C-alpha cells in the first residue's frame, strides 16, 4: 500500500551494516530469502575449541570459605543523629498536639535540665579547628537566652551568621568555578581509592540496641474501617499482633525521630533559605500511662541553602546530647567533636551519682533526595510487616491452613536469631518481628551502594547454601569469582561489613 | 596515696572495729591489687574504691557484714566468684566503668543470695540484647540493676 | 545475645524468607563519562576480530565482529556467527509454524494507525536541537518545528509512518537549518540524529518502536519468553515450565535447573545481527514493511556515544576547579588525568569524532530488549531431543539477560553434556552465561527475574513497594488515588492482606496530615481545625462524614475499588449530602467529583 | 517536582485555592471565631468546610443514577454474603480480586444480587 523506500544517505548506510562478507543490503536480503538450515551449528560446534566449555563444579559441606572482610583501622559512625548515644529532655505536658511550635517546646525541654556547666572540649575534631565548634554551642546557648528574655517567642529562630557559625557550616567555600584556559599552566589538575576499614563492635551493639522495646508508643497508626471479612480478620490479625510487639521498639523511635528532623530539615530549607535557622531536634511520644510527651534530643543549625535540583546539598551543623562517653569507643567518634555539656545525677546501685553529660557536634551535609529519602521512614514499619507475612504465608502454602496462630499465638516457637557464647540463641515471634524492623530501619539509615551490591550478590551464595542443605546436590559454574564479586563490595561500610560477619556465621553454623 | 597510707590515714587512729565506713576512691593501687586491708574492718558496713585502678579481687579480705560496695571506674575483668565468698553479707554493689564483657562472667554472684542492687554503667556487657533480662535471669535474686527495676521503674531512695 | 537476622534461615529456607535480602523499598539516594568510557572500550574489546572499516557518511571507524573468529576460551564474545543465528530463527519458526507470518499480520495493522503523538509517550529523550536531554513531548515538538521549517511536512498528516518518512527526508539535505539561526552539514545532521546520550535522539525512537511491537508479538506468541506478562501470570509460566520437565512416569532420567545471569548482555548483542533476524522475520511481506523495520538496526549499527559532560578538576595548591567538557577530550594532555583515565583516554581516542565516541559493534541498554529475547529464546528452543540427536534435552524460560535452564538426562555426565551444548550454542549467537553468577541444582528450587521457585510455591519479589501517599491533585484525588494504588499492587504486586492494611493507614495518616483533615474527635488544633468541629456536631450519621471534612476512615480490604462518597452515601445526612455536592459550587482514577475538589 | 512536597507548601499558606467569583456571594469572608474564608479569587481551605457545614443545601438524588456503576458496585457488596477462607497450595470477580484471590489463600466470596 504505502510506499517507504530507502534511497541515498540511508541506502549507503545501510550497505554498511549488514555482516563482513556482502556489498549491499539487497544482496543480503536475497541471500536470507533463499534460507534453509544446513546443519551450520553442528558444524561450528564441532570446530569450536573444547575450552569453551560450563565445567559444574561440585557444591560440598567443605568447599564454601567464609568472606574476607577488609582490613584497616575500624570503621566509624556514618549516621546523621546518634542513635543508640541519644538523651532525651523530655516534658511530658500536651498542648492539644500538632499546633505547639517546636521551638517553644525545645525551650520548655531545656527548662527542665538544671546542671548546665561551661562546656569544655573532650574529643576534638582532629580535622577541622576544635574552636568554633564550642563557639557554636555557646552562641546557640545565648540566643536561647535572648529568646527567653524576649515577651513573645519568635516561632522560628535565625541564628546570627557569625564567623564560628561559617566555618562550622562548611562556608569554607569550595574553589571558584574558572575557566580551564586560565588554569591551563599551573601545578596539576588531578581529578581517589575509596579507604578501607574493618569492623568495630560498635555497630554490632547498636544493632542490638534497636532490637530492644521501650516503654514509650512511638506509632500511632490511624483507623481502618471494621472487619466482615475472614480474610479482612487474618490480615488484622497478623497487623495488630506485629504493630503491638513493634510500636514500642528502638526501631520505631529511631524511625520517627528520623521523619521529625528531615521534614524540620526541608522546611527550614524551602522557607528560610539566605539565612542559618535554628531547628530543634524533637520527637513526639506517648508514654506506658498515655501522657503525651516531648524528647528533645538537640538541635540542628541550617545552611544557606538554595536547592534546584535534587542533588544540591545544605550544610548543616547538628549537636546532640548524650551520656556515652567519647573516650570509650574513640574510634566510632572520628566525625564528631564532644563538648562536656553538664552534671547529671542518675540513680546507681549505692546512692546517686553524678554522671558527665556529653554534646556530639558535627558538620554535616544532605541534599533533597536525602531528605525525602529520611521521610519516608515509616515505610519500614510496612517493609518488616511484608516480611513476616511472606514467611506466614510460605509456612502456610506448605500446609494448608492458616499459621498465623502458629506463629504468633504459639509461646513454644523460636527462631534462631542471635548468638551467645553458648549456642544460637532463639527468640519468641515479637524478637523476629523486632529484629527485622531493626534490620529494615538499619537498611534505610545506612543506605550505599556497597549495601546494595552486597545484597544481591550475597543472595546467591545463600540459594547456594539452601540448596545443599535441601540435597539437592548444587554446582556452580565458578564459585570464585562469585566470592570476589561478593568481596568487592566490603570496603568500608559499617553496615555491609557487619552483614558479611553475619553471613559468615550463618555459613559456619548452617552447613558446620 | 598507696592504700597502705591512706587507710591508716582515713582511720584517724580509730581502730578496725571503730570504722563503719570506709572510703578509698581515686588511690593507688599496689601493683593492680588491694593491700592493706584486713579482716579487722568486721563492723565495715561500706567500702569504696572508686577510680583505684584495681584488676584483681582477689586480695579482698573476709568481712562478715559489708552491705555496700563500690568498685566502678576501675579495670576489673573477671574473678568476681571471690565476692561470694569473701563478703557473704554484701547487698548493694556497684561495678561501673569495669571491663566485663561476658554476662557468663556474672554467673559467680549468683551464689551472693543478700544482693539486691546491682550497676553495670560503661560495662561493655550491656550491649547485648535483652542484657536486662539475661542478667535478671541469671541473678534470680536481684530487684534493682542499673538504678531500675525489673518494670523499669525508677528505685525509692531509701536503700 | 548478639541478634543476627541471617541466621534465621537456619529454621525457615530461604525461599520463605528471602524478603530480608532486599534492601531497599524505593530508589535508594544515590547513583558520568568515566563510565561511558568503560562502556565502548569493553565494547569494541570484545570484538576485536578481523575486521574494521570506515562509515562513508560520518567518516567514523566501525567495527563488525559478526562472522567473526570463534571463541576458543570462556571470555565474552561478540563474535555472533550469521549462519548460526539464522539457522535458530527457522528453526524457531519451524517449531512454530506462522510464528513469523502472524506477527508481521499483527504489526501491519500497527505501523499504519500509530499516531505520531505516540512518540511523546515515554522517558527522558535526547535531543537533536538543542543538543540536550528533554522529556519525550518537548523533543517530539522541537524535532516537528525543525522538520516544517525545512521543506519536511509530511508529518503533519498524523501518521507516525509519514514522521519516519519525514526523517528519512531530513537525513537528506545538505544542510539542515535550526532557529531558537544556525545550520548544520549533511555529516553534523547524521552525527547529530545516529546518536546516543546519557538514551538515544528523536530519530531513532520512531522505528525503534515498529520494531518492539514486531518483537512483542513473537514473544507473546512463545511459550518460553516471559518478559512482556507480569505479576501473577509469570508465576504461572515458572511452575509451567518445572512441570513439563519433571513429569514423567517409570522414569531413570535426572533433571537439573540452572539459575543463569547473562554476562555483558548488551555489550555483545550487536545490531547487525539483529538485522540479520528482523530479515529473516519479515520474509516474503511487502518490501514496504520490511524497509521500515530495518532502518532501526541500520542506525543502531551506526550509532554514536555522546561522552557525558566529562571530568572536574581542582588544584589546592592555588585552591581553583575548573571543568573541562568532554568534547575536547580528543585533543588534551594526557598530564592532568591519573594511570586509569589515561589508559582509557589512550584507548578511546582512535574512535572518537566530533567529540563522540563511535560505538559500531555493540548495543546500548534498554532499546532492545524484547528483540533480544527472542535470541535466547530461539536458542532454548533448540533443546527439544529433535533438535539435539541425543540423550539429553533441556527447556526452559528467558527474559532479556535473565534466562533460566532445566535439563534432563539419563546421567550426571548427560546433564554436564547437556549443559555444555547449550552454552557453546549460546556463544555461537554472542549469548555469553555467566558463569560468576549461576549455579546448578535439582529441579523444584530455582530463580527468575527475582521470582523465587521453591516446590511449587512461588515468590514475587521483582517490583519494590510504590509510595503510599498524597498524590497531590486535591482533596478528592488523593484519596481516591492512594487506595487504588494499595488496590492495584495487592491484584498485581501479591502484597499481604497485613501490608495492605497498615499501608492504607501510613496513607490515610498523610491524607490526614496535609490537608489538616485530623477528624472531629481528636483534639488536633491548626488553621483548619474550627469549622471541622461544627460540622461534627450538626450531623447524626457522623460516618457519612468524609475523611475530607474529619469523617471516619472506612477503608478496609474488602472496599479499597469503591469511591470514597459512593460508598459513605447511603449513610450521609441528607442536609450534608445536599451541601456536598450541589452543583452551583464555587469550587469546582478520581471521580464522583465534590466539594472538595480544589485547585 | 515532588507534587506532594509542593502540596504540603501549599496548604501550609493561607488562600491556595483558586475559586470563580461567584463565592462574594456565596460564602461569607469570615466565620464565628473571624478567620479568612477567602480573599479576593483566592480561597482557603477553610471555606470548603464552611460550604459543607452550613451553606446552601439540596434535595437531589440524581447522583445514585449519574454514577450507576459504582452505586451498583456498593450495592453488590453491601448485599454479598462471604465464605470460609482456604489458605491452599499455589465482571464483578475482576474487581474483588484484591480479595477473592491472594498468594497462597482464596477468600470463597459471592457478591449477590
Amino acid at each position: 500500500e504505502e510506499k517507504f523506500e530507502i534511497t541515498g544517505t540511508m541506502r549507503r548506510l545501510a550497505d554498511q551494516s549488514l555482516p563482513p562478507n556482502f556489498s549491499s543490503l539487497e544482496n543480503f536480503r536475497a541471500y536470507v530469502d533463499g534460507f534453509e538450515p544446513n546443519g551450520c551449528i553442528e558444524g561450528k560446534l564441532s570446530q569450536m575449541s573444547k575450552e569453551v566449555n560450563a565445567r559444574i563444579e561440585p557444591f560440598l559441606k567443605t568447599t564454601p570459605r567464609p568472606l574476607k572482610l577488609p582490613d584497616g583501622p575500624p570503621c566509624s559512625q556514618r549516621s546523621k543523629f546518634l542513635l543508640m548515644d541519644a538523651l532525651k529532655l523530655s516534658i511530658e505536658d500536651p498542648s492539644h498536639e500538632g499546633e505547639g511550635i517546636p521551638l517553644y517546646d525545645a525551650i520548655k525541654c531545656m527548662k527542665t535540665f538544671f546542671g548546665w556547666k561551661e562546656p569544655n572540649i573532650v574529643k576534638p575534631h582532629e580535622k577541622g579547628i576544635n574552636p568554633n565548634y564550642l563557639l557554636t554551642w555557646k552562641q546557640v546557648l545565648a540566643e536561647l537566652q535572648d529568646i527567653e528574655n524576649e515577651e513573645k517567642i519568635p516561632k522560628t529562630k535565625n541564628m546570627k551568621k557569625t564567623s564560628q557559625l561559617r566555618w562550622a557550616l562548611g562556608e569554607n567555600m569550595a574553589p571558584e568555578k574558572v575557566d580551564f584556559e586560565d588554569c591551563k599552566d599551573v601545578s596539576d589538575l588531578k581529578q581517589d581509592e575509596p579507604e578501607s576499614r574493618s569492623l568495630a563492635s560498635w555497630i554490632q551493639s547498636e544493632f542490638n540496641k534497636a532490637c530492644e522495646l521501650t516503654d514509650s508508643s512511638w506509632i500511632e497508626l490511624d483507623e481502618i474501617g471494621e472487619d466482615v471479612a475472614p480474610i479482612e480478620h487474618i490480615a488484622s490479625m497478623r497487623r495488630n499482633y506485629f504493630t503491638a510487639e513493634v510500636s514500642h521498639c528502638r526501631a520505631t523511635e529511631y524511625i520517627m525521630k528520623g521523619v521529625y528532623i528531615n521534614t524540620a530539615l526541608l522546611n527550614a530549607s524551602c522557607a528560610a533559605m539566605d539565612d542559618f535557622q535554628l531547628i530543634p531536634m524533637i520527637s513526639k511520644c506517648r508514654t506506658k500511662e498515655g501522657r503525651r510527651k516531648t524528647n528533645l534530643y538537640g538541635f540542628i543549625i541550617k545552611g544557606r541553602s538554595h536547592l534546584r535540583n535534587d542533588t544540591d546539598v545544605v550544610n548543616f551543623v547538628s549537636m546532640e546530647f548524650s551520656l556515652t562517653d567519647p573516650r570509650l569507643e574513640p574510634h566510632k567518634w572520628e566525625k564528631y567533636c564532644v563538648l562536656e555539656i553538664g552534671n547529671m545525677l542518675l540513680r546507681t546501685a549505692v546512692g546517686r551519682v553524678s554522671r558527665p553529660m556529653f554534646l556530639y557536634v558535627r558538620t554535616n551535609g544532605t541534599s533533597k533526595i536525602k531528605m525525602k529519602w529520611g521521610m519516608e521512614m515509616r515505610r519500614c514499619l510496612l517493609q518488616s510487616l511484608q516480611q513476616i507475612e511472606s514467611m506466614i504465608e510460605a509456612e502456610s502454602s506448605v500446609k494448608e491452613k492458616d499459621m498465623t496462630k502458629e506463629f504468633f499465638e504459639n509461646k513454644s516457637e523460636t527462631w534462631p536469631i542471635g548468638e551467645s557464647p553458648k549456642g544460637v540463641e532463639e527468640g519468641s515471634i515479637g524478637k523476629v518481628c523486632r529484629t527485622l524492623l531493626a534490620k529494615s530501619v538499619f537498611n534505610s539509615l545506612y543506605a550505599s551502594s556497597q549495601l546494595e551490591g552486597f545484597s544481591a550478590e550475597s543472595r546467591k551464595l545463600l540459594l547456594i547454601a539452601q540448596a545443599l542443605r535441601d540435597n539437592l546436590e548444587p554446582g556452580t559454574f565458578d564459585l570464585g569469582g562469585l566470592y570476589e564479586a561478593i568481596e568487592e563490595c566490603l570496603i568500608n561500610d559499617p553496615w555491609v561489613l557487619l552483614n558479611a560477619s553475619w553471613f559468615n556465621s550463618f555459613l559456619a553454623h548452617a552447613l558446620k | 596515696m598507696d592504700m597502705k597510707r591512706r587507710i591508716h590515714l582515713e582511720l584517724r587512729n580509730r581502730t578496725p572495729a571503730a570504722v563503719r565506713e570506709l572510703v578509698l576512691d581515686n588511690c593507688k593501687s599496689n601493683d593492680g591489687k588491694i593491700e592493706g586491708l584486713t579482716a579487722e574492718f568486721v563492723n565495715l558496713e561500706f567500702l569504696s574504691l572508686i577510680n583505684v585502678g584495681l584488676i584483681s579481687v582477689s586480695n579482698l579480705p573476709k568481712l562478715p557484714k559489708l552491705k555496700k560496695l563500690e568498685l566502678s571506674e576501675n579495670r576489673i575483668f573477671g574473678g568476681l566468684d571471690m565476692l561470694a565468698e569473701k563478703l557473704p553479707n554484701l547487698t548493694h554493689l556497684n561495678l561501673s566503668g569495669n571491663k566485663l564483657k561476658d554476662i557468663s562472667t556474672l554467673e559467680p554472684l549468683k551464689k551472693l543470695e543478700c544482693l539486691k542492687s546491682l550497676d553495670l554503667f560503661n560495662c561493655e556487657v550491656t550491649n547485648l540484647n535483652d542484657y536486662r533480662e539475661s542478667v535478671f535471669k541469671l541473678l534470680p535474686q536481684l530487684t534493682y540493676l542499673d538504678g531500675y527495676d525489673r518494670e523499669d521503674q525508677e528505685a525509692p531512695d531509701s536503700d | 545475645m548478639d541478634v543476627n537476622p541471617t541466621l534465621l534461615f537456619l529454621k525457615v529456607p530461604v525461599q520463605n524468607a528471602i524478603s530480608t535480602t532486599f534492601p531497599y523499598t524505593g530508589d535508594p539516594p544515590y547513583s558520568g563519562t568515566g563510565y561511558t568510557m568503560d562502556t565502548v572500550n569493553r565494547t569494541h574489546q570484545y570484538s576485536e576480530k578481523g575486521k574494521w572499516t570506515k562509515n562513508t557518511e560520518t567518516g567514523a571507524p566501525q567495527l563488525n565482529p559478526i562472522d567473526g573468529p570463534l571463541p576458543e576460551d570462556n571470555e565474552p564474545s561478540g563474535y555472533a556467527q550469521t549462519d548460526c543465528v539464522l539457522e535458530a530463527m527457522a528453526f524457531l519458526e519451524e517449531s512454530h509454524p506462522g510464528i513469523f507470518e502472524n506477527s508481521c499480520l499483527e504489526t501491519m495493522e500497527i505501523v499504519q494507525q500509530t499516531r505520531v503523538d505516540k512518540l511523546t509517550q515515554g522517558r527522558q529523550t535526547y535531543d537533536w536541537t538543542l543538543n540536550r536531554n528533554q522529556p519525550a513531548a518537548t523533543a517530539l515538538a522541537n524535532t516537528i518545528e525543525i522538520f516544517r521549517s525545512n521543506g519536511l511536512t509530511a508529518n503533519e498528516s498524523g501518521r507516525l509512518i509519514d514522521f519516519l518518512k519525514d526523517v528519512m527526508e531530513s537525513m537528506d539535505k545538505e544542510e539542515m537549518e535550526i532557529t531558537t539561526k544556525q545550520r548544520l552539514n549533511k555529516k553534523s545532521y547524521l552525527i547529530r540524529a545516529l546518536t546516543l546520550n546519557t538514551t538515544p535522539g528523536m530519530q531513532i525512537r520512531g522505528f525503534v518502536y515498529f520494531v518492539e511491537t514486531l518483537a512483542r508479538s513473537i514473544c507473546e506468541k512463545l511459550e518460553q519468553s516471559g518478559l512482556p506478562v507480569g505479576g501473577n501470570e509469570k508465576k504461572a509460566k515458572l511452575a509451567n515450565v518445572v512441570r513439563k520437565m519433571m513429569t514423567n512416569s517409570q522414569d531413570t532420567e535426572l533433571s537439573f535447573t540452572i539459575t543463569g545471569d547473562n554476562t555483558k548482555w548488551n555489550e555483545n548483542q550487536n545490531p547487525r545481527m539483529f538485522l540479520a533476524m528482523i530479515t529473516y522475520i519479515t520474509r516474503n511481506q511487502p518490501e514496504w514493511f520490511r524497509n521500515v523495520l530495518s532502518i532501526a538496526p541500520i542506525m543502531f549499527s551506526n550509532k554514536m556515544a555522546r561522552l557525558g559532560r566529562g571530568y572536574m578538576f581542582e588544584s589546592k595548591s592555588m585552591k581553583l576547579r575548573t571543568q573541562i567538557p568532554a568534547e575536547m577530550l580528543a585533543n588534551i594532555d594526557l598530564k592532568y588525568f591519573n594511570e586509569l583515565t589515561k589508559k582509557k583516554i589512550e584507548k578511546i581516542r582512535p574512535l572518537l569524532i566530533d567529540g563522540t565516541a563511535s560505538l559500531s559493534p555493540g548495543m546500548m541498554m534498554g532499546m532492545f530488549n524484547m528483540l533480544s529475547t527472542v535470541l535466547g529464546v530461539s536458542i532454548l528452543n533448540l533443546g527439544q531431543k529433535r533438535y539435539t540427536k541425543t540423550t539429553y534435552w533441556w527447556d526452559g524460560l528467558q527474559s532479556s539477560d535473565d534466562f533460566a535452564l532445566i535439563v534432563n538426562a539419563p546421567n550426571h555426565e548427560g546433564i554436564q553434556a547437556g549443559v555444555d551444548r547449550f552454552y557453546r550454542t549460546c556463544k555461537l549467537v554472542g549469548i555469553n552465561m555467566s558463569k560468576k553468577k549461576s549455579y546448578i541444582n535439582r529441579t523444584g528450587t530455582f530463580e527468575f527475574t527475582s521470582f523465587f521457585y521453591r516446590y511449587g510455591f512461588v515468590a514475587n519479589f521483582s517490583m519494590e513497594l510504590p509510595s503510599f501517599g498524597v498524590s497531590g491533585i486535591n482533596e478528592s484525588a488523593d484519596m481516591s488515588i492512594g487506595v487504588t494504588v494499595i488496590k492495584n499492587n495487592m491484584i498485581n504486586n501479591d502484597l499481604g492482606p497485613a501490608t495492605a492494611q497498615m499501608a492504607l493507614q501510613l496513607f490515610i495518616k498523610d491524607y490526614r496530615y496535609t490537608y489538616r483533615c485530623h477528624r472531629g474527635d481528636t483534639q488536633i488544633q491548626t488553621r483548619r481545625s474550627f469549622e471541622l468541629e461544627k460540622l461534627w456536631e450538626q450531623t447524626r450519621s457522623k460516618a457519612g462524614l468524609l475523611v475530607s471534612d474529619g469523617g471516619p476512615n472506612l477503608y478496609n480490604i474488602r472496599n479499597l475499588h469503591i469511591p470514597e462518597v459512593c460508598l459513605k452515601w447511603e449513610l450521609m445526612d441528607e442536609d450534608y449530602q445536599g451541601r456536598l455536592c450541589n452543583p452551583l459550587n464555587p469550587f469546582v482514577m478520581e471521580y464522583d467529583a465534590v466539594a472538595t475538589t480544589h485547585s | 517536582k515532588n507534587p506532594a512536597l509542593r502540596m504540603k507548601w501549599m496548604m501550609a499558606m493561607k488562600y491556595p485555592i483558586t475559586a470563580d467569583k461567584r463565592i462574594i456571594e456565596m460564602i461569607p469572608e469570615r466565620n464565628e471565631q473571624g478567620q479568612t474564608l477567602w480573599s479576593k479569587v483566592m480561597v482557603s481551605p477553610l471555606a470548603v468546610t464552611w460550604w459543607n457545614r452550613n451553606g446552601p443545601t439540596t434535595s437531589t438524588v440524581h447522583y445514585p443514577k449519574v454514577y450507576k456503576t459504582y452505586f451498583e458496585k456498593v450495592e453488590r457488596l453491601k448485599h454479598g454474603t462471604f465464605g470460609p477462607v482456604h489458605f491452599r497450595n499455589q465482571s464483578v470477580y475482576i474487581e474483588v480480586l484484591h480479595l477473592t484471590q491472594g498468594t497462597c489463600w482464596e477468600q470463597m466470596y459471592t457478591p449477590g444480587g
